[PDB]
């Protein structure tokens, strides 16, 4: 029967300063014992200084950040160019995620 | 009969323009912006003496940091001021912070047009616009204190001051002469209370006649009858000074 | 697109005149003569079939049907209007009566549900009344011989002998003279073949004049056997040889 | 006559005009100036902001689609909200569907189609604006002319709104020289300027008066406003 | 699928659906309100057009829309029937949801919701009803009274009269009425209504409806001798002069 | 599962209803009220799932509060438990049904006589002098069959439930934290505040 | 008031005036057509008029194959013809998907009554300003011809014509028939029965044709099928042979 | 009475549909358009008038291509005949998903004309203000229509609509007397520019930009491609040339 | 669009009144006069057949009188047809009730759901209001014996003698003359028949014109008995009460 998710390995680190903030994650993306890419990145600039990483299955994590990067920018759109805050980020990411709780 | 969103010769929408008609025979409404926050006073304008006043309410809270001023078919604004509330409310769910006082604005006169008898844009499912004219003020850290205009034809302006209602065209002139950059907050409390005076037809006492205003360390706050008593107090005594 | 006519077309006038009835009212008096006649042992409904061109074939066109095995109709007014009348009430008897109770209704139900369809065209929205009435004839058990008359505004009332259309009153006196509790079917059928002679301004024969009765039952329409409580359907058309034989003793 | 024709968008006068859409091209020319012209390298637009009182504000007439596309507008501001709106979710449709910037070609097409719908139908009405559409794709600067009427047409430049044929004949006059107004924008928004105030008569375009937009080889679509101006005026 | 707009705008700024809708209270017979300092009356008056009823039957025109609150009107009585149940359902609503019974204001708010929102609806025409509502919110004595008309606006009134001749006994009660002292009794508070309602009711024992609210779901009605009792003690006030 | 007893003696309905909220492990609380008053001579204990319980209980309560103020009268016990089975039963075949029983008491003013009606979750009532709802049943049916007499006064009633209690606090497996009682009659309803030892 | 002429409800007379108009559009074409049944054909003789030379005339019919056994022709303007050509094609074919039998014309005529007697009593849909008529050999009445109007009305023929000298080709075929006193064209050959309606055509309109003048369907057991400008030229000379 | 003219679908007493007859005028008053029959393919070329020096040369394209075979030109509202382009690219992306071949043009032109037929069925809706003349290659020869408001279309040797309709039709005539071998791809090409050159003079005030577009079985190998650079130029001139 | 033949059935006046609804009425007061008596012991419905002929079956006909309940019954003033709509949905809805609660259904339930159903055509849909009044006459255990009357506005009230239709001014204070709270049925049975006698707009007041029905608690039983009066029973109280 069809299993919708998938693994693609991978490990992603972020570590803040106190002015700073490092976000690191290896560029390889496995299936079961195969190596699909030994350089396929998965850490992104979103803009307003926000790096974001989503993962676990790819196609999910591709999927979110995509959506986040598109919320980023109708964010722009809808608050006379506001900068998103990384709180403001965080919150409206719980909500993207949420979304799809079942 | 004619179409509810039919255009007029001119170029106008017949509907959106008898709808400001209405609003001309409403209370007079105003509103000052200064950098000490914005002032929002109302005309009372009760109809019989048995009519307790303070169950008037022309003038209500958004949130803390964005308040509110009606004039005319003042029933047509419950459903705004509801919008309004929930759309504050749930951009700071979804965002953990306040909401822009100009997207809250934008967010309120996009139910403006939504109206007609089957409008081939959407489901604007409402038979004619509102027939009620807003002040909105408040204050964001990105534009500090504002004062918007949102009408019933969807579009928005932003005033240093204004004034709608029967009164309207002149005390807008007042104001016109009044406004400067630096006034300060109890400046613009009196000017709008003086402002009142002029065009109600009743002798303004705090009784027929209300302040509120919106300031980043307390938010919107409504003036209690006896704090408003006193500025009306220290007018007539500042008036008859000269 | 979409029929955005969802407000009635048939309103009250100051003076209390559902316009609309009326006119169909109209249209109806306009219809060539149609009646019923009931007898003690059946009924008879009969009516003038007004070929629109001795091009045209009149059998192909039957202004009297059958509505269930006991139960028939004719009209005057509209007939296209009929038509349709006349197929929705043959599905009415089944959804609404043989699918629920396994018989076919009772003269008067059928009537009352024809009367529904009727009455709705007057009140729902974008549709104008039927432009006809109808006079349906039937029998059933508990009630026996029956002869109704549906009008555009969905009243009904049930009658010994009446007619409908062009000639109307003329034809309701004549039958008033010979009507009584004690006729039989026979007696009626030659009733109604004289009323009919007075509307009928051209040739008057069995091809002219469509008639039909609701009378005993006839085992030989029925097309099988072997079930005894089946028995035939009541409703037969008489044919143009039947007509002119009782034309003859005229 | 036209009193019998002009009920609604769905109905034709005797001499094949629709009066509800021309009713509508009106509120476009009582609506303030703007105007668009492009060179090869980028395209501006330089629209008038209209005030209410000396209190207000000057209502804003640039709207950015996506950071290679903007318009203009000059007639109804929540209509124009509503197209860009729109606009911009076909930019943002064609980014993430097919990983491609919309070409300004296609942006026209779909503006005529949608407002071409608005008049076909009862209960609808023709949107009352204008739209100025500037952009750089894959074949260049670009400069688009939106009516309600659903018609959209390219031009080197143009203007829309009161008195805008001022404006336009001067473009006419000036074409063979901003056209060629290559790698410096500075000029070409000069250039706008320039035909902009040859509708003027009013007033004179002051500093929170006058707004700016420009877009091209190697300029996302960008809006300026106030002090930003300043040295334009 | 009807959905044509029936209640718009016209040059002059108004709406003639909803004008129309008031002449219809106009027409509704009288209502009255007036609040004690410990209780609330309602007053109505009965038609005549036609006398052979069966009182105990027919519908009476104060209604409860909880134990603790009722709402009196002027108008078309098929539309306030609608006004009625709606509200009935939303308090027993509130009571389910909060856990405690609606306040005068809040069930005013929401009848009057429902009228606003019936002037910009398509399809349908505004309620051709105004109405007085009256009661004491939950463990609070203070009365309350308020006042609701098609548009859709509402307000609180120390006493309040709509429906024919509501003119008359406005003046009334604006020049009988002293905020300073109000009826401190539920008598001389149901004395003050008959008296207003003997402005326009001109005789009527059995033309004349009274209704009292106190504190606590204290709501009773008055039989006729009773009020027929105020009556008598008022026309005497009038001969001893 | 809960207790939920009820017994209808000579002038009225005694309905008596476990405290204790059990939730896996622990004993939440212990002074749990598993009735709802429908109308002002007509009581209903329930016991069941969870959520579904109270939701179900203060619906029905609401709607006949409702009926109550629209026709100023009080609907019959036979009448409010018919429209109660009626909610059962056409929740029984639903997405998800409310997985309730209760016991509806009440005093038929109009009768002049006590009422006592059982229901389960499935929309199954039934009209007896005595009640139970779950594993009780199992050790008061007999009981009642035994104990029982349609004349017992009122306080003959409560003796036969503390029986009946006592019985159940002997040989159930589980603390149901003793039990609530509630006195229907013609005056009303009114609760028995001194059980823990009567 | 005054728009009881613009939709379909009562005049006060008891009129339908939509109806009555369009059935004025019915002749906006002026083309005149006729059918007449044989011994086992059935056959419909249509003018053929094509004015602008800048037409393709093999697209330009009035005749439509409804079904592999149904042939209709209008009378009415191309567009309403059309639309209910379509609809008449998929009723049939639909007609055989659900029963498993072909479509009898007469059957299709009362489908096609029906769905016009509709437009006559809801106001949103306008009546069509065309006249069907309908012709095939059924499997069970033989051959036949049946012919609806905007009205909802429908009636089996012997024989039938329409247009704006409808009259003059009925009152001719009507004779025909009283003299002959069989209701149908007593040939065993559809050629000779297309001769016969060429020929009355004639006669009762008082004009001679070329190949390029008429348009002729036949239907047979089992087919309907339209003639060639050459099969009709076989036609127009066989029956010069003959004057 | 009158007023049968205020409504869509209202028959007029003597049997017309007023409205669309005023749809027709918005078509007359557009620019000229023309379509070609050759012996193995269509040729379809419009009028494009130039309202200022401003308008980008080239840019603004009139003719429309459905699936890949059929080409479209229409005089009137434009954004109106952009419309019904739209429903004959579905309509015909839904007969190919369907029966695999692309759709015959008859298929076409009828579900383009059973489609504007039903917009003169309801006065919810207005009539088309376009005429369009369409056509292509398909599995049994080269086909040219033209459809009215009224949803009416027939198949054409040759066909024009719009302001110069007359002189179009005019030396239309001529081409069909003087050919009925049948003209060839190429040659249609040519005369289709000087028949606009020609058709041009009832506005002869304003300048105009000319556009051609054909579908040839041997010449585009049954696709419609627009006609641009050398051929084109040589086409304008054998137009600019027989005008003098 | 459709706007232009919409009356717009559920609009004010400036008045404040609503149109159809009086224009319904006006359509009421020409039907077929119904009275309806309450007594101590019973309540009695009479009404007076509008048109009859000597064809006419009366054994089989009614058009004024119909069962709802087992102790509620109607007297029709109005659209017969219009009438049976609603006489059904009232039967339905009594039928709900008894489902619901095991218990027959209270008189004025079974009244204001009609009349709400009627004010309803009065507030929004923008269809004509039904032509018909409605005399109601049943009985429950909590107000025993009840009397009813509801028109096209859905306005409802109680009475101890009334009538609809034609002639209602008239019969009123014929009634409002000689009704009694002590009456008994017979009573009201002949004051009824007199009411009609002299409201009537024909020649003489024959059985053939009638429709009786009295709604009585059989003393020799307890429960509520409707008697729908046949032909010769009408005939036969014709004579006694002195009509003959």
């Amino acid at each position: 029967q069809f299993n919708p998710y998938g693994d693609n390995g991978g490990t992603i680190l972020g570590i803040a300063g106190e002015d700073f903030a490092v976000l690191a994650g290896d560029t390889r993306n496995i299936t079961d014992y195969s190596i699909n890419s030994r350089y396929e990145p998965k850490v992104f600039d979103c803009g307003d200084n926000i790096v974001m990483s989503a993962n676990g299955f790819a196609a999910d994590g591709d999927a979110l950040v995509k959506r986040f990067k598109n919320s980023v920018k109708w964010y722009h759109f809808d608050h006379n160019d506001k900068k998103l805050s990384i709180n403001s980020a965080a919150r409206n990411i719980q909500h993207l995620l949420y979304g799809k709780r079942f | 009969d004619r179409g509810v969103s039919t255009f007029s010769p001119e170029g106008r929408l017949f509907q959106v323009e008898y709808s400001l008609e209405a609003i001309k025979l409403g209370s007079t409404a105003i509103g000052i912006a200064t950098k000490e926050g914005v002032v929002l006073g109302v005309e009372k304008r009760a109809t019989s003496p048995l009519l307790e006043s303070d169950s008037i309410e022309k003038i209500v809270e958004i949130d803390r940091h964005i308040g509110c001023a009606m004039s005319g078919l003042t029933a047509d604004a419950r459903s705004m001021i509801e919008h309004a509330r929930t759309a504050a409310v749930t951009h700071n769910l979804y965002y953990d912070e306040d909401i822009n006082v100009e997207s809250l604005t934008q967010s309120v006169c996009d139910l403006a047009l939504r109206f007609g008898e089957g409008a081939s844009g959407e489901e604007r499912l409402m038979s004619r616009p509102f027939g009620v004219a807003l002040l909105i003020a408040g204050h964001d850290a990105d534009d500090g204190y504002q004062l918007f205009h949102a009408e019933p034809s969807g579009t928005f302006y932003r005033y240093n001051a204004k004034a709608i209602g029967s009164g309207s065209e002149g005390a807008q002139a007042e104001l016109l002469n009044e406004w400067h950059s630096s006034l300060t907050l109890k400046e613009a409390e009196l000017l709008v209370l003086k402002i009142l005076k002029q065009v109600m037809e009743e002798k303004l006492d705090e009784n027929n006649a209300q302040l509120s205003c919106i300031t980043k360390q307390d938010g919107f706050k409504i003036y209690d009858n006896e704090k408003t008593a006193e500025l009306i107090k220290e007018l007539k005594e500042k008036e008859a000074a000269e | 697109m979409t029929d955005r006519y969802s407000f009635s077309l048939t309103t009250f006038s100051p003076s209390g005149k559902l316009g609309q009835i009326d006119y169909a009212l109209t249209a109806v008096k306009q219809g060539v003569t149609s009646l019923g006649i009931k007898a003690t042992n059946g009924v008879v409904i009969a009516t003038e079939k007004k070929s629109s061109s001795p091009l045209a074939m009149s059998e192909t066109l039957s202004k009297v049907s059958l509505l269930t095995p006991d139960i028939g109709a004719v009209y005057s007014g509209m007939g296209p209007d009929y038509r349709v009348l006349v197929d929705k009430s043959r599905k009415v008897a089944h959804t609404s009566y043989k699918r629920i109770y396994g018989e076919y209704p009772p003269t008067k139900l059928l009537v009352s549900e024809v009367a529904k369809i009727m009455q709705e065209a007057t009140q729902s929205g974008g549709v104008r009344p039927f432009g006809v009435s109808l006079l349906i004839a039937g029998h059933d058990e508990f009630n026996g011989f029956s002869l109704y008359q549906v009008d555009p505004s969905g009243s009904y009332f049930p009658w010994k002998a009446t007619a409908i259309g062009k000639g109307s009153v003329a034809a309701k006196t004549f039958l008033e003279k010979r009507w009584n509790d004690e006729l039989e079917l026979e007696d009626a059928i030659h009733i109604a073949l004289l009323t009919l002679k007075e509307s009928v301004e051209g040739e008057f024969n069995g091809d002219t004049i469509e008639l039909a009765i609701i009378g005993d039952e006839n085992p030989d329409l029925l097309g099988y056997t072997g079930i005894p409580t089946d028995k035939g359907p009541r409703f037969r058309k008489l044919t143009s040889q039947e007509i002119n034989d009782r034309l003859e003793a005229l | 006559f036209r009193n019998n024709y002009d009920g609604d968008t769905v109905t034709f006068s005797p001499t094949g005009r629709l009066f509800q859409v021309e009713y509508a091209l009106e509120a476009i020319k009582q609506g303030s100036v703007t105007v668009g012209l492009r060179s090869n390298t980028h395209a501006v637009l330089v629209a008038l902001k209209r005030n209410a009182d000396e209190l207000s504000s000057y209502q804003k007439k640039i709207i950015k689609c996506d950071e290679h596309m903007g318009l203009s507008l000059a007639g109804l501001a929540p209509d124009a909200r509503v197209l860009s709106n729109y606009l911009r979710q076909q930019c943002n449709y064609s980014s993430l569907v097919f990983n491609r910037k919309l070409a300004v070609e296609r942006a026209g097409h779909l503006l005529c189609d949608k407002a071409q719908k608005n008049t076909q139908s009862y209960g609808g009405r023709p949107y009352g604006v204008g739209l100025l559409i500037i952009g750089y794709d894959k074949s260049g600067a670009h400069l688009l002319e939106f009516q309600p009427s659903g018609n959209v047409t390219e031009l080197y430049g143009t203007a829309i709104g009161a008195r805008s044929q001022g404006a336009k004949t001067y473009l006419e006059r000036t074409l063979d020289t901003f056209i060629k107004i290559d790698g410096n924008p500075d000029e070409l928004i000069k250039a706008g300027v320039e035909a902009i105030s040859q509708s003027l008569r009013d007033e004179s375009l002051t500093v929170d008066n006058l707004s700016i937009a420009i877009v091209g080889k190697d300029t996302p679509f960008t809006i300026y406003d106030g002090e930003a101006v300043a040295k334009y005026i | 699928g009807y959905d044509r707009a029936l209640s718009i705008f016209s040059p002059d700024g108004h709406i003639f659906q909803v004008e129309y809708a008031l002449e219809a209270v106009k027409r509704g017979t009288c209502a009255v309100g007036v609040k004690g300092k410990n209780c609330v009356v309602l007053g109505c008056e009965r038609r005549s057009t036609l006398k052979l009823q069966d009182t105990r039957i027919t519908p009476s025109k104060v209604s409860k829309i909880d134990s603790h609150v009722v709402l009196s009107f002027s108008g078309l009585n098929a539309d306030s029937r609608i006004l009625i149940e709606k509200a009935r359902v939303e308090a027993q609503s509130h009571r389910l949801t909060l856990e405690d019974p609606v306040t005068v204001e809040y069930l005013t708010r929401y009848v009057a919701g429902v009228q606003q929102r019936y002037t910009q609806s398509g399809g349908v025409r505004p309620f051709g009803v105004s109405t007085l509502i009256a009661g004491f919110d939950p463990r609070d004595d203070e009365p309350k009274l308020y006042q609701t008309e098609p548009s859709g606006i509402y307000s609180s009134w120390s006493a309040q009269t709509i429906g024919r001749n509501s003119k008359t006994v406005r003046e009334f009660l604006e020049k009988n009425y002293d905020r300073k002292e109000p009826p401190a009794t539920v008598e001389e508070c149901v004395k003050l209504t008959v008296r207003s309602l003997l402005e326009v009711v001109q005789t009527g024992a059995k033309n004349i409806e009274i209704t009292v609210v106190k504190p606590d779901s204290d709501i009773v009605a008055l039989s006729s001798e009773e009020i027929n009792q105020y009556v008598t003690q008022i026309e005497q006030e009038k001969q001893e002069q | 599962m809960d207790i939920i007893l009820g017994i209808r003696v000579q002038d009225s309905v005694i309905l008596a209803s476990s405290k204790a909220v059990t939730r896996g492990i622990s004993v939440l609380k212990d002074s749990d009220d598993k009735t709802r008053q429908l109308s002002p001579h007509t009581l209903m204990s329930f016991a069941g799932e969870a959520g579904d319980t109270v939701q179900f209980a203060e619906y029905i309560q609401a709607n006949i509060q409702l009926y109550s103020i629209r026709e100023d009268y009080e609907l019959s016990p036979q009448a409010v438990s018919s429209f109660v089975r009626q909610e059962l039963a056409k929740s029984i075949r639903s997405r998800r049904p409310y997985q309730v029983n209760v016991l509806i008491g009440g005093y038929d003013k109009k009768k002049n006589k006590p009422e006592l009606y059982q229901i389960d979750y499935l929309g199954t009532k039934v009209e007896l002098p005595y009640g139970a709802h779950g594993y009780s049943g199992f050790y008061t049916f007999s009981l009642l069959d035994h104990h029982y007499r349609p004349d017992m006064t009122t306080e003959e009633g409560l003796d036969l439930l503390k029986l009946c209690v006592q019985e159940l606090e002997k040989r159930m497996p589980m603390d149901f934290k003793g039990v609530i009682v509630k006195i229907v009659d013609k005056d009303g309803i009114r609760q028995v505040d001194d059980f823990q030892a009567q | 008031a005054g728009y009881d002429r613009h939709i379909t409800i009562f005049s006060p007379e008891g009129r339908l005036y939509q109806v009555e108009y369009a059935f004025k559009a019915t002749n906006q074409t002026n083309i005149n057509s006729l059918a007449v049944r044989g011994k086992d054909c059935t056959v419909v003789i249509s003018q053929k008029k094509v004015p602008d030379k800048l037409l393709d005339p093999t697209t330009v019919s009035y005749i439509f194959c409804i079904s592999r056994t149904i042939g209709m022709v209008v009378n009415g303007p191309i567009p309403d013809a059309r639309n209910a050509a379509l609809r008449a094609k998929a009723e049939a074919a639909e007609f055989r998907y659900k029963y498993g039998y072909d479509m009898p014309c007469d059957v299709l005529a009362k489908r096609m009554a029906n769905l016009s007697q509709i437009y006559t009593q809801r106001a949103y849909m306008r009546p069509l300003g065309v006249i069907l008529t309908f012709v095939s050999v059924d499997e069970e009445l033989g051959p036949s011809i049946y012919k609806t109007d905007p009205a909802g009305y429908y009636v089996g023929y012997k024989a039938t014509a329409t247009g704006p000298k409808q009259q003059e080709i009925t009152t001719n075929l009507e004779n025909h028939f009283k003299k002959s006193k069989i209701d149908h064209i007593n040939e065993e050959s559809w050629e000779k029965v297309v001769e016969f309606a060429i020929t009355h055509m004639i006669d009762a309109l008082g004009t001679e044709f070329s190949k390029n003048d008429l348009e002729v369907g036949v239907a047979t057991k089992d087919k309907f099928f339209t003639l060639s400008a050459e099969n009709i030229e076989e036609r127009l000379v066989a029956i010069a042979e003959q004057d | 009475g009158t007023g049968y003219d205020l409504s869509n679908s209202v028959f007029s007493p003597d049997g017309r549909n007023f409205q669309v007859e005023y749809a027709v005028k918005a078509v007359e008053n557009g620019t000229t358009s023309i379509g070609i029959k050759c012996n193995d393919g269509v040729v379809f070329a419009v009028e494009k008038l130039i309202t200022s020096k401003l308008l980008v040369p080239q840019k603004n394209v009139k003719i429309q291509v459905v699936d890949r075979h059929i080409g479209c030109v229409y005089s009137g509202l434009i954004p109106d005949g952009r419309h019904l382009v739209n429903r004959g690219r579905e309509e015909a992306a839904s007969f190919k998903k369907l029966y695999k071949t692309p759709i015959p043009i008859p298929a076409f032109a009828d579900r383009l004309g059973q489609y504007v037929q039903a917009h003169t069925l309801y006065n919810s809706v207005r009539p088309f203000g376009v005429s369009t003349i369409f056509g292509g290659v398909d599995k049994n020869g080269a086909h040219l229509y033209m459809l009215e408001p009224s949803g009416s279309y027939w198949g054409y040797k040759g066909a024009a609509t719009g302001k110069g309709r007359q002189s179009a039709k005019a030396e239309l005539e001529k081409l069909v007397d003087h050919h009925p071998e049948g003209l060839s791809a190429r040659e249609a090409v040519k005369q289709a520019a000087k028949i606009i050159y020609l058709a041009h003079e009832d506005n002869k005030e304003k300048d105009f930009e000319l556009e051609i577009s054909w579908c040839s079985l041997s010449e585009t190998n049954g696709l419609h491609k627009f006609v641009k650079g050398d051929l084109l130029q040589e086409a304008i001139d054998f137009a600019q040339k027989e005008i003098n | 669009g459709s706007r232009r033949y919409d009356s717009r059935t559920t609009i004010f006046s400036p008045e404040g009144r609503l149109y159809q609804v009086e224009y319904a009425l006006e359509s009421i007061s020409h039907a077929g006069t119904a009275i309806g008596i309450m007594a101590s012991d019973g309540i009695v419905l009479a009404a007076e057949r509008k048109v009859t002929s000597t064809l006419l079956e009366q054994d089989t006909s009614t058009e004024k009188l119909y069962k709802l309940n087992d102790k509620i019954a109607v007297a029709v003033a109005g659209l017969t047809a219009d009438a049976e709509i609603l006489i059904n949905t009232a039967r339905i809805h009594a039928q709900n009730y008894l489902k619901t609660y095991n218990e027959d259904i209270p008189v004025e339930i079974l009244v204001r759901r009609l009349s709400d159903i009627k004010q309803g055509y009065t507030q929004h849909g923008g269809l004509r209001p039904f032509g018909v009044s409605f005399i109601y006459a049943g009985y429950d255990d909590r107000y025993g014996y009840q009397l009813y009357t509801s028109n096209p506005s859905g306005n409802y009230t109680g009475w101890k003698a009334i009538s609809v239709g034609a002639n209602t001014s008239a019969a009123q204070t014929l009634l409002q003359m000689d009704y009694k709270d002590d009456m008994k049925v017979d009573d009201a049975i002949e004051l009824a028949l007199k009411t009609l006698s002299k409201t009537t707009d024909s020649s003489a007041l024959t059985y053939d014109r009638l429709e009786f029905a009295t709604i009585r608690k059989g003393a020799n039983d307890g429960e509520v008995y409707q008697k729908i009066f046949k032909p010769q029973e009408i005939k036969d109280i014709l004579v006694k009460t002195g009509i003959t």
